[PDB]
RNA sequence: AUGUGGACCCGCCCCUUGGGGUGUGUCCAAAGGGCUUUGCCCGCUUCCGGAUGGGCCCGCGUCCCAUCAGCUAGUUGGUGGGGUAAUGGCCCACCAAGGCGACGACGGGUAGCCGGUCUGAGAGGAUGGCCGGCCACAGGGGCACUGAGACACGGGCCCCACUCCUACGGGAGGCAGCAGUUAGGAAUCUUCCGCAAUGGGCGCAAGCCUGACGGAGCGACGCCGCUUGGAGGAAGAAGCCCUUCGGGGUGUAAACUCCUGAACCCGGGACGAAACCCCCGACGAGGGGACUGACGGUACCGGGGUAAUAGCGCCGGCCAACUCCGUGCCAGCAGCCGCGGUAAUACGGAGGGCGCGAGCGUUACCCGGAUUCACUGGGCGUAAAGGGCGUGUAGGCGGCCUGGGGCGUCCCAUGUGAA
């Protein structure tokens, strides 16, 4: 099915997430369907993550399935406003 | 036959003020009319008329030369140094607006026709179209 | 060596035969009502083609057809049994076709 | 040429003829060496060159310098090849690396030792 | 947008179909020029009604055999053999080009 | 590399007075003072009119050999000046006084380049409280430029900053001789160095 | 059986290729499991819609040879049928006699294409390796099965070749998956760690599988950062330099003038990991310490502390850098011009010098310079190059004036040009 989740992007020992619509068919590091936020598990920026939270309510909408960590980062930017 | 009437006349001209003729003329077109505007306008010539040639239309062309300069050779330097056509039959040559070029750092000009008309390079970056490059006139 | 899912082979033969009976079923029973309607048997030669009908979409609720190869097989089947009942026929039970 | 003409027919580009068919287009080649001959230079020099007939993996038969002093060369010694045309012997354009194989690199060499393959004298 | 074409008719001895030559000027890419250029296309004439000569408009179909997606949408001017004859004598000077002579 | 061999011969060969030894080649015995013929057994034979290149070259190494650099880091920055916004001359000249091992050495905390660069490989120098050890990094400005805690009560530094009492540093460094904290308050133009080199020429070797 | 609905044949209307509505007739549904047990969880059947992935069709672009010029029989079209999810000569019977080609068909050669990469001032030239996208293959050839999807790399059948087992009848195989061996070759790595992270399959979950992956290993193969810090004389058992066993340089350059402190030693020691799950709220509530680290006791931080690797090419001109000796068209150098024949800055050593420096040189190949295939940007009286001359086909090119169209050309908006 289609789904959301992270797409490594870093440096050896360096990482640097790409949150990511995609067929799950698909390679892990290949062409995905939209980007709609990054993160970085480090937290050496301040702004170490963002999320197009207008984005995922469409691709949640149409019946994308997150992994368990990208639906932490969801969360945390409160894409589910749970109140 | 002639297979081009522009160069025959960008060439006479040429040829007519290397030897530092008087007038010249040149057989008539609206379109041949409507570049000589521009040589006067922009100062290459002095004018062209209307003149009639053995009942047959014709543009004597008025040529400028600078003034008689001295030395050996005391011949005036030309107000022409350069002239060539660029569009040919069998190489048709178009610019658009962003491609039109600058001739010698603009102390010369590129006649070029657009669907706007025949204008000069500046003239046609300010209205903004581009078209068919008829000649450099540096 | 011996993948155990070589237990998948041994499927495809079991499935294989289930299909391939419901194909002959079907075949040996569309021709049996078009030769019934080349002959004026309308009653007989409607009595089964809605019995073959039935086995298409039955056929076609498992994996064996699907699809509209089962509509395409009782489009091929009803259009050519009503022409030949109209070489000189009159739709008696008329069951299956609508006039 | 005419505008139509360059349309019509056009222009054709220049091919590579490599002046080393060291075969796969390799750097070097081994090769087994055959006759260590003994050739005479040409237009205006005179000396005895020292040259190998070499059979080639590439399964080819060409003939190549023995650059430095003496050698070492038997008749069925196996040495490497590399590029290198030598202006006075026509017909050789390769060159043997001393200090590879049975080509025992060139002795008591104290300047250009990277070539000839010497190794550093042991001065230290 | 299905791909819309104008052409001449030039052969009309096929049951329900046309073949049509579309001309197509462009320039060239190194030198400039604008050259000519011409395709045939195949086309489906449902009533044998398109008659050797004419102009028509070629629109792109579903595939009807092969090679020949296109229908015939509308004919433009009527006859014009000028064009048939450029293309028929065309033909025709294959007849020398060979190992002998033939016509030019 | 970094060169590091008999310097004072280098200040014979280029003919241009040259602080390598930093202190000595003031004192009269920088080899300059009073022996300036190139070294070698031909340092007093007759010069031939150099080519072109010789002097392109020749202004290169010049320029090159002040700041003690690779040429690997050199051909680098020239490059980077090249494809930067502005004269491609000048640009270069504020890269290589934007080195961290250099401004160290204008800031008078050593007395050569090549001690200046010492200090900066053992980490006794600071930029911005944080300690850096790489004699290439890029000071910017607004960077102030300090001495590690560690090393306030070292012998070199207790004497070497002092002779910094009373003179002036560039009209882009701004030194406080108390907390020993210079800072770097701006990118050097042309006329601010008095280097003996004309970048001109080194411009044009590249562009060969 | 049930008919929410959907499929089929005739129709009826809208639409216009097989799109949507509608009537008669016919035909088609289903699966149970678990419970903190009668109401929750995960399933199941038919239908519509979305989203994702894909099939097929078309315009245009896509190397070399004309010492390959004619090619074509399912070949081109038609009716009808078969096959398919679906168009189609994809396949089949019958009919017509068509189709393609100098704007290069047919043939041959070569080759996965691309986003890109290298070069060039640019136009252009060269390329397609890592990474990403698509295609094709899984010892060679062919074929179907199953299925949403395959003509299926670690599935099936047959034939061919190779290897292995064989009781001689018959059987077993397929690293172009990670590693590894072997052969060939100028030349290309560890039979390593780990499920912690990300991702995939299955599962209500707990979990399981994962040589996808995240890591470590080897190799100056590449890029980048970094160390070798520096103030002093010179007796040849065959081995310290420069006018004859003779004239200065190496060279501020040292085996030791202080300073700092690579390695090394001692102690602290991580980010990467918060989810899945448990717990309150409704089985996603700002509570989970529930727990989780292969890399790794590494990065990094603090203390102790030693003066502590330099090599390679070049020095006639192009081309930065010169002298002495040996050698005498010999030994040898050489990218091109060239040097060696007794006085050699060119060979071989030496001293000195120039270039680069943990690298420096050689070879190979690409672009450059090369305006030397010239569109930008070349030429043809004598340097290479006007056809022996004509006639004329196709093609290219086309005087003045007016009017219509807007194919070329130009302008604005817009969609696309992923990473
Ligand atoms: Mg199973
Ligand atoms: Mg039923
Ligand atoms: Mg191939
Ligand atoms: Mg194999
Ligand atoms: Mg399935
Ligand atoms: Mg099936
Ligand atoms: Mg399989
Ligand atoms: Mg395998
Ligand atoms: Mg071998
Ligand atoms: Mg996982
Ligand atoms: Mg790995
Ligand atoms: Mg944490
Ligand atoms: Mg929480
Ligand atoms: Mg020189
Ligand atoms: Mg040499
Ligand atoms: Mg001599
Ligand atoms: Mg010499
Ligand atoms: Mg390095
Ligand atoms: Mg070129
Ligand atoms: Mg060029
Ligand atoms: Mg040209
Ligand atoms: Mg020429
Ligand atoms: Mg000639
Ligand atoms: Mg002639
Ligand atoms: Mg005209
Ligand atoms: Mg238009
Ligand atoms: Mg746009
Ligand atoms: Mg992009």
């Amino acid at each position: 099915m289609v789904k959301i989740r992270l797409a490594r992007f870093g440096s050896k020992h360096n990482p640097h997430y790409r949150i990511v619509v995609t067929d799950a068919r698909r390679k892990r590091d290949g062409k995905y369907i939209e980007k709609i936020g990054y993160y970085d598990p480090r937290k050496t920026t301040p702004d170490w993550l963002k999320v197009d939270v207008e984005r995922a309510r469409y691709w949640l909408s149409v019946g994308a399935q997150p992994t368990d960590t990208a639906r932490r980062l969801l969360r945390q930017a409160g894409v589910f406003r749970q109140e | 036959m002639l297979t081009d009437p522009i160069a025959d006349m960008l060439t006479r001209i040429r040829n007519a003020t290397r030897v530092y003729k008087e007038s010249t003329d040149v057989p008539a077109s609206r379109f041949k009319e409507e570049i000589l505007r521009i040589l006067a306008r922009e100062g290459f010539i002095k004018g062209y008329e209307r003149v009639d040639v053995d009942g047959k239309p014709y543009l004597r062309v008025y040529l400028k030369y600078g003034p008689r300069r001295q030395g050996p050779d005391p011949r005036p330097e030309q107000v022409i140094h350069h002239i060539r056509r660029i569009s040919k039959p069998g190489r048709r040559v178009y610019v658009g607006v962003k491609e039109i070029p600058r001739v010698r750092r603009g102390l010369g000009i590129a006649i070029l026709s657009t669907s706007k008309g025949v204008l000069t390079d500046r003239e046609a970056r300010k209205l903004g179209v581009g078209g068919e490059l008829i000649c450099e006139v540096w | 060596r011996n993948l155990s899912a070589l237990k998948r082979h041994r499927q495809s033969l079991k499935r294989r035969l289930r299909n391939k009976a419901k194909k002959s079923a079907i075949k040996t029973l569309s021709k049996k009502a078009i030769q019934l309607a080349q002959e004026g048997k309308a009653e007989e030669a409607l009595k089964i083609m809605r019995k073959a009908e039935s086995l298409i979409d039955k056929a076609a609720k498992g994996s064996t057809l699907h699809k509209n190869a089962a509509a395409r097989r009782k489009s091929r089947l009803m259009r050519k049994v009503r022409q030949l009942l109209e070489a000189a026929g009159a739709p008696l039970i008329g069951g299956g076709l609508s006039a | 040429p005419t505008i139509n003409q360059l349309v019509r027919k056009g222009r054709e580009k220049v091919r590579k003829k490599s002046k080393v068919p060291a075969l796969k287009g390799a750097p070097f080649r081994r090769g087994v060496c055959t006759v260590v001959r003994t050739v005479t230079p040409k237009k205006p020099n005179s000396a005895l060159r020292k040259v190998a007939k070499v059979r080639l993996t590439s399964g080819y038969e060409v003939t190549a310098y023995i650059p430095g002093e003496g050698h070492n060369l038997q008749e069925h010694s196996v040495v490497l090849i590399r590029g290198g045309r030598v202006k006075d012997l026509p017909g050789v354009r390769y060159h043997i690396v001393r200090g590879v194989y049975d080509a025992a690199g060139v002795k008591d060499r104290k300047k250009s030792r990277s070539k000839y393959g010497t190794k550093k004298p042991k001065e230290a | 947008p299905k791909k819309v074409l104008t052409g001449v008719v030039v052969s009309d001895k096929m049951q329900k179909t046309v073949t049509v030559l579309v001309e197509r000027q462009f320039p060239h890419p190194l030198y400039g020029k604008v050259i000519k250029r011409s395709k045939k296309y195949l086309a489906h004439d449902p009533e044998e009604k398109y008659k050797l000569g004419d102009v028509v408009e070629i629109i792109e179909s579903r595939p009807i055999s092969k090679r020949k997606r296109f229908r015939v949408l509308r004919l433009v001017e009527s006859g014009r053999m000028d064009l048939v004859e450029k293309y028929l004598i065309r033909r025709q000077n294959y007849q020398s080009l060979s190992k002998r002579g033939g016509k030019a | 590399g970094r060169y590091i061999g008999p310097v004072c011969r280098l200040c014979r060969r280029e003919g241009v007075k040259l602080y390598l030894k930093g202190e000595r080649c003031y004192s009269p015995k920088c080899a300059m003072e009073r022996r300036p013929y190139p070294p070698g057994q031909h340092g007093q034979k007759r010069a031939r009119r150099p080519s072109d290149y010789a002097v392109r070259l020749r202004e290169k190494q010049k320029l090159r050999r002040i700041y003690g650099i690779s040429e690997r880091q050199f051909r680098n920055l020239f490059e980077e000046a090249s494809k930067k916004k502005g004269v491609t001359g000048s640009v270069f000249l504020g890269l290589l006084e934007s080195r961290l091992d250099n401004v160290v050495y204008r800031l008078g905390f050593a007395v050569s380049r090549r001690q200046a660069r010492q200090l900066v490989r053992h980490g006794h120098i600071t930029v911005n409280g944080r300690r850096v050890d790489l004699p290439s990094y890029r000071v910017r400005p607004g960077d102030e430029i300090a001495v590690a805690e560690k090393s306030r009560n070292l012998e070199l530094i207790r004497q070497n900053l002092e002779a910094m009492k009373g003179r002036k540093v560039g009209p882009w460094l701004s030194l406080d001789v108390e907390g020993m904290k210079g800072k770097f308050l701006r990118l050097p133009d042309r006329e601010d160095l008095a280097l003996p080199v004309n970048e001109q020429l080194v411009i044009e070797f590249y562009s060969r």
